[PDB]
């Protein structure tokens, strides 16, 4: 049911930072997480950080903290990613998804993906 | 003077659920226990230290409303006495209650045809809470000697677990609402009573 | 933390054609792992959410397996629907790292 859409891209000179974003639709968040995944160009996938936005509560991967915060607004069914200090290696097509932290002791299992945003670099 | 809240506490479409149970206090006003017990839809009126038809010619120092949403085969819990997810972990009346536990089925209300994953209760905890105790606290509960660092996992459980009210559900799955009227009596400089 | 690895990078089959994969992880995992497949451009979709267990609506054109490590994916009846790159991703111990990816060509 739930369907995520996502920020259009973002084209930003390097360091200068991004804000990139996905909101709800045929709901909201739900006490889902929702999470964020880079997928650099013919890399594999890397995982971001968790946030939950019926508690605010969010986390981060070693590397990307420090660099990187996330947050939403219920209310408005809207999170955010907005990262600092940008393009050591990146230019990564980003990605929201859910998963259902509240519906079993399993996680992870990220059943539904934004459309995916090109954030990039000249 | 004034008329109890009674009628908005039954009506309110929006509840909490029951991890971060609602309260509501009455004060300086006529309380119709009465009107409650004429109600055609009420599905439990069971009562501690009462009987609900006399109610009404009584007096008090104040009462709780504390509101909440429950699976009915374990709308039992509540009232004191008995061990269980409910009791042990979101919502525990005292050793010896004095009020009374109303509840009805919520299905027409509360479904919706993806589950409502705005209902949680909590289903793990250091320990049991004690009488009245509120807790909306989610930091990760462990199951090993793992520190989870804040952050979910194997061994690493999110406190709360939704209840999947779905409209495909038997009696007991069923989303029942609950409101119990918590009492007090003291030496009683009372402002609240029945008409 | 974890780490992740996943063979082989590439294979060729055919529509009808029968072929599996393999992930294997560095720290053992007691069958938390996931499996997806992504379009060329397009959004990853879940496929599997244990060892085995398949995702709602998905066809009955995949299975999986594994025992606490080294897991696997299967494909009976292959389809163009599964030119897909292909993902592991394991749940036992955040960071959820994933794999490094398949190729299928038809
Ligand atoms: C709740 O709403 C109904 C319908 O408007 C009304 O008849 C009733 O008096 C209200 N109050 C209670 C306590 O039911």
């Amino acid at each position: 049911q739930v369907q995520l859409v996502q920020s259009g891209a973002e084209v930003k000179k390097p360091g200068s930072s991004v804000k990139v974003s996905c909101k709800a639709s045929g709901g909201t968040f739900s006490s889902y997480a929702i999470s964020w995944v880079r997928q650099a160009p013919g890399q594999g996938l890397e995982w971001m950080g968790r946030i939950i936005p019926m508690f605010g509560i969010a986390n981060y991967a070693q590397k990307f903290q420090g660099r990187v915060t996330i947050t939403a607004d219920k209310s408005t069914s809207t999170a955010y990613l907005e990262l600092s200090s940008l393009r050591s290696e990146d230019t990564a097509v980003y990605y929201c998804a859910r998963y259902m932290v509240t519906r079993d002791q399993y996680y992870y299992d990220m059943d539904v993906w934004g459309q995916g945003t090109t954030v990039t670099v000249s | 003077t004034n008329l109890c809240p009674f009628g908005e506490v039954f009506n309110a479409t929006r509840f909490a659920s029951v991890y971060a149970w609602n309260r509501k206090r009455i004060s300086n006003c006529v309380a119709d226990y009465s009107v409650l017990y004429n109600s055609a839809s009420f599905s439990t009126f069971k009562c501690y230290g009462v009987s609900p038809t006399k109610l009404n010619d009584l007096c008090f120092t104040n009462v709780y409303a504390d509101s909440f949403v429950i699976r009915g085969d374990e709308v039992r819990q509540i009232a004191p006495g008995q061990t269980g997810k409910i009791a042990d972990y979101n919502y525990k009346l005292p050793d010896d209650f004095t009020g009374c536990v109303i509840a009805w089925n919520s299905n027409n209300l509360d479904s919706k045809v993806g589950g409502n994953y705005n209902y949680l209760y909590r289903l793990f905890r250091k320990s049991n809470l004690k009488p009245f105790e509120r807790d909306i606290s989610t930091e990760i509960y462990q199951a090993g000697s793992t520190p989870c660092n804040g952050v979910e996992g194997f061994n690493c459980y999110f406190p709360l677990q939704s209840y999947g009210f779905q409209p495909t559900n038997g009696v007991g799955y069923q989303p029942y609402r609950v409101v119990v009227l918590s009492f007090e009596l003291l030496h009683a400089p009372a402002t609240v009573c029945g008409p | 933390d974890i780490q992740m690895t996943q063979s082989p990078s590439s294979l060729s089959a055919s529509v009808g054609d029968r072929v599996t994969i393999t992930c294997r992880a560095s720290q053992s995992i007691s069958n938390y792992l996931n499996w997806y497949q992504q379009k060329p451009g397009k959004a990853p979709k879940l496929l599997i959410y244990a060892a085995s267990s398949l995702q709602s609506g998905v066809p009955s054109r995949f299975s999986g397996s594994g025992s606490g490590t080294d897991f696997t994916l299967t494909i009976s009846s292959l389809q163009p629907e599964d030119f897909a790159t292909y993902y592991c991703q394991q749940s036992y111990s955040p960071p959820p790292t994933f794999g490094q990816g398949t190729k299928l060509e038809i």
